[PDB]
């Protein structure tokens, strides 16, 4: 059914591409190449409806142009002085960019790529080739720690002092992939390049709604990185984090994110083992931007009928832990959302005054830290608040009847953060 | 191709695609393993202390511990375990009953330690310290984060700690961690400026001037316009009157509220005259600004237009950066 | 072996080379071996025989007092001086000159 009409596609479209072959071999001096682009452009733009009308057929078109189709001749057409149409390029170049096009071109277009970032007063120019940055980084690490170095931060950067809502759009995204897929070395590079500072600008714009949610899961994934946390902090912008996942609704971005065309930020396996680190920081504006955006992928997912994804994702325990030791009313409600979208029971929070807590509440918190195994022998030994408090191993061990080193070491973590969380005034 | 298997080339190239950072080497073990059908293992995210136990199982199963996968589960190991793991703990718990198998374990480990992440849980870079003094040393990374030591305490730790804390096993590594610790020792309400503005109108200007001004080392202060309470944000204006510069943003028709604000109420007004009040280096940023009649401010405020204002360019916005903190006092 | 430790400790006594990979494998190389201790190669490099620890960290002990500006650049054509180009960087670095080559193969950051 679907395969039917990428082969039709396919059937009008190669040849379309060799259509465009024929322009592809002149220039866009006299349009000969500009009609040509204005052609393929369109005509993959047309085949853009189809990931839309199917599901990523993106890749069938994007194929053509890679294996044996101008791709090369594209990035060559860049390098052309015809700056009218070197822009078309562009634009299709940036279409025409799936993970196929994206690791060739790594090898070959990354030079012509950065050769032509250095290029920045064209507007119309300076958005596709932001925009090309923004899958660029998305790529690999070497990729970024390249980009990075040779001025592609440094082109998104001094585009981040523009007023175009796609080129900002995309130089968030960009600072976004590039702080997420980049390595520690990545990173360290943007913050001591003033990226935090910079992406106040784009968080700080009422205006648009989308644009804010991007740049501060950017600067929310820059604070993840301990070491220049506070490098971050200082910037001003983390501040400005809390208040926006306030405003939005994850269902309402959630249908702006079914249309995100995988392009932008789509839905997948991927993004959400991304996401579980930010849900599971010290930062709170990043285990709001985690909860923001699980929540609006745990509203499609459901959707879709995949929730065994989170579960694999280790997303669900994460949320479980947001609503368990949660004191900021936003972090908790996103996260009780979230795990209702899932299905999964939302644990009540726990109140932290743990030394005067009953057998009840011990039973409580051993559910919700999932050690219901052990529910029973806690129990028939009575442990309360101040026994639990005062476990040693070899209670745990001996009369408890946790056998394993192994799950003694994980209670035991998960003690420790109750008795950091503790209200300890009772005593 | 059962060559390849025999002569130990499989699992050589399995580990060039899993601890992979390079292109073409991985490319080429990729292709390698293809080419002898052998099906070739995902590249492991290195960020290891935020592994789940489905990043542990997938590990265990490309330095081919499967036999062990099942037990992992079962004791659901994932990151912070894994990098925390005994011997104790592989031969009881774990149940890896050989002395020759542990040791293959651990051997496979201590590369996964070395080529690991530890962003998220380092904030002192003590990874990249540990690796200069020997490469293999960053290996216990975690161990010292762990134990919370960081640069600055690191200079104190004693041989003890180091083994027992940090589980640092081999004396000859202790002592040359513990020697170069000890060489650390020796080697370890009033802003500048406040911009006023509509947030409506001037917020762009407003974020873009805080950038650019605090880059070039002035502190600055944002009409943060959301607050009502606190005794008519008395807060707001402590702010005001203390910032030294005060940067009005005019935009087109930025004094609309302004106009004829007799209660004194807008925000915007309000900070016009105390700063005024507090005579305060007042410089209005000129981008579509229509002057208006003063008399259609109040009184107290009518001054302000009074200040000589520099034009707003996009275009040559550093040019103009320049000239604004120039008029900075 | 980084640091033909081997050799090291084939000179005290042929009989010792044996314990190279124990010694290289706690890290040891030639310039930290005069730091070690008894038990240290005891433990760590399990050298067993005390008579032989005592001779090695005794020898070690002796071995304490014992442990953008090339000057030239070659321009040329990739396609034809490639040969010549090379060829000279080599004579000249024999010579004692550090040289530069005409990679051309780079046209980003900033032409
Ligand atoms: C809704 C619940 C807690 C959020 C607190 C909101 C504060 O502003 C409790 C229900 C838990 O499942
Ligand atoms: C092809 C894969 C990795 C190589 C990265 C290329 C970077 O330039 C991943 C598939 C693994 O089996």
């Amino acid at each position: 059914g679907a395969g039917t009409e990428v082969q039709d596609a396919l059937e009008r479209a190669l040849p379309e591409l060799q259509q465009a072959l024929s322009a592809l071999k002149q220039a866009g001096g006299a349009r000969a190449v500009g009609a040509g682009l204005a052609e393929v452009f369109q005509l993959v733009e047309e085949a853009w409806l189809l990931p839309a009308v199917g599901r990523e057929v993106a890749q069938g078109l994007c194929d053509a142009i890679r294996l044996d189709g101008g791709l090369d001749l594209l990035l060559r057409l860049l390098q052309a002085p015809e700056l009218e149409t070197r822009v078309q390029a562009a634009r299709l170049l940036e279409q025409i960019l799936v993970a196929e096009n994206r690791d060739r071109v790594a090898r070959i277009g990354l030079g012509v790529i950065l050769n032509l970032a250095k290029e920045r007063e064209p507007v119309e120019l300076a958005r596709s080739v932001a925009g090309i940055l923004e899958h660029m980084f998305k790529h690999s690490e070497e990729t970024c720690q390249r980009l990075v170095a040779a001025g592609g931060l440094d082109a998104v950067l001094y585009w981040c002092r523009r007023t175009d809502p796609a080129l900002l759009r995309h130089c968030a995204l960009a600072l976004g992939n590039c702080a997420l897929h980049g390595g520690q070395a990545v990173q360290r590079r943007m913050v001591e390049k003033r990226a935090a500072e910079w992406l106040f600008p784009l968080a700080f714009s009422k205006e648009d709604e989308l644009l804010r949610l991007h740049a501060c899961l950017a600067v929310a994934v820059l604070a993840t990185n301990k070491e220049v946390e506070r490098e971050v902090e200082r910037s001003g912008t983390l501040a400005l984090v809390e208040p926006l996942v306030a405003s939005l609704d994850p269902g309402r971005f959630a249908r702006c994110l079914v249309d995100a065309s995988d392009t932008s930020q789509g839905r997948g396996p991927d993004d959400l083992q991304r996401l579980v680190p930010l849900l599971d920081s010290n930062r709170l504006e990043a285990q709001c931007i985690g909860a923001f955006y699980l929540c609006a992928e745990a509203a499609i997912k459901s959707l879709q009928g995949k929730t065994k994804v989170f579960s694999d994702i280790g997303a669900i325990q994460s949320l479980k832990r947001l609503v368990s030791y949660s004191t900021n009313g936003t972090k908790s409600a996103l996260a009780k959302r979230a795990l209702r979208l899932l299905g999964e029971e939302v644990p009540r929070p726990i109140l932290p005054s743990v030394p005067s807590w009953k057998e009840a509440e011990v039973q409580t918190w051993l559910q919700q830290i999932g050690f219901s195994k052990y529910c029973e022998s806690f129990r028939e030994q009575q442990v309360d608040g101040d026994l639990l408090l005062r476990l040693t191993e070899e209670e745990l061990q001996t009369d408890l009847g946790m056998k394993s080193g192994i799950t003694r070491k994980r209670f035991f973590r998960e003690l420790t953060e109750l008795k950091t969380f503790a209200n300890y005034s009772t005593c | 191709t059962k060559v390849f298997s025999d002569i130990g080339a499989i699992q050589s190239l399995k580990r060039l695609v899993s601890y992979s950072t390079n292109g073409t080497k991985s490319a080429l073990a990729k292709r390698a393993l293809r080419l002898l059908g052998e099906e070739v293992p995902r590249p492991i995210l290195p960020s290891v202390p935020s592994w789940k136990e489905a990043e542990v199982q997938t590990w265990l199963q490309q330095i081919g511990f499967s036999k062990y996968c099942e037990s992992f589960r079962e004791q659901q190991v994932d990151g912070d375990l894994l990098l925390r793991l005994t011997e104790e703990e592989l031969q009881t718990d774990l149940g890896m009953k050989s002395g020759i198998t542990r040791k293959r374990f651990f051997r496979e480990l201590t590369e996964l330690k070395t080529f690991a992440n530890y962003s998220t849980c380092d904030r002192s870079n003590l990874a990249d310290w540990l690796g200069s003094l020997d490469p293999r040393f960053r290996q216990y990374t975690y161990g010292l984060v762990s134990c919370g030591l960081d640069r600055s305490l690191l200079h104190r730790v004693s041989e003890q700690q180091l083994l027992e804390d940090c589980g640092i096993h081999l004396g000859v590594h202790r002592a040359r961690i513990l020697t170069a610790a000890r060489e650390m020792l020796h080697s370890p309400d009033t802003p500048d400026v406040f911009i006023s503005y509509r947030r409506n109108s001037g917020s762009q200007l407003a974020s873009l001037l805080k950038v650019h001004l605090q880059l070039h080392g002035f502190s600055v202060f944002i009409d943060v316009e959301k607050l009502e309470a606190g005794k008519f944000e008395d807060k707001l204006i402590q702010s005001v009157m203390g910032a030294r510069n005060f940067v009005l943003v005019l935009s087109p028709g930025a004094l609309d509220k302004c106009m004829q604000d007799h209660d004194c109420k807008d925000w915007v007004h309000k900070q016009i005259v105390t700063a005024l009040s507090c005579g305060k280096n007042i410089v209005p940023i000129i981008d579509g600004f229509e002057w208006p009649e003063p008399q259609v401010l109040p009184e107290d405020m009518q001054a302000v237009l009074t200040f000589n204002g520099i034009k707003w360019s996009h275009e040559y916005q550093e040019a103009t950066i320049e000239k604004i903190i120039r008029f900075l006092q």
